[PDB]
């Protein structure tokens, strides 16, 4: 006598969203309140005054 | 190396037959074995060194 929304059964396909996904991730703080200074070996000497 | 003999005359008597002897030869292989090492090192100190 009548059509289902469940006798129709795969016919109705479900969807998918990035939305809950698509937030940006949490930066460093330290790397955004400070300068960021480009090493190209593993030791770097800073001078700095002292008297 | 075969090997031959001074050798008489007689129809009869066993100085008058002549030797037998052989001719030989032998096997010699190169057989060939593997030689190696592993030299491993930081990723990182590939990434710092000049050379």
């Amino acid at each position: 006598a009548d059509i289902s929304r469940a006798e129709v059964a795969t016919l109705i396909q479900e969807a998918y969203s990035d939305t809950l996904l698509a937030a940006a991730k949490q930066g460093s703080t330290v790397l955004s309140a400070f300068q960021n200074v480009n090493m190209g070996t593993k030791t770097t000497h800073l001078p700095v005054l002292a008297t | 190396l075969p090997e031959a003999g001074w050798v008489g005359e007689s129809a009869t008597e066993p100085e008058g037959v002549i030797p037998t002897s052989k001719v030989t030869w032998a096997n010699r292989t190169l057989v060939a074995e593997e030689v190696a090492v592993i030299i491993p090192v930081p990723e990182a100190v590939i990434d710092d060194a000049t050379v």
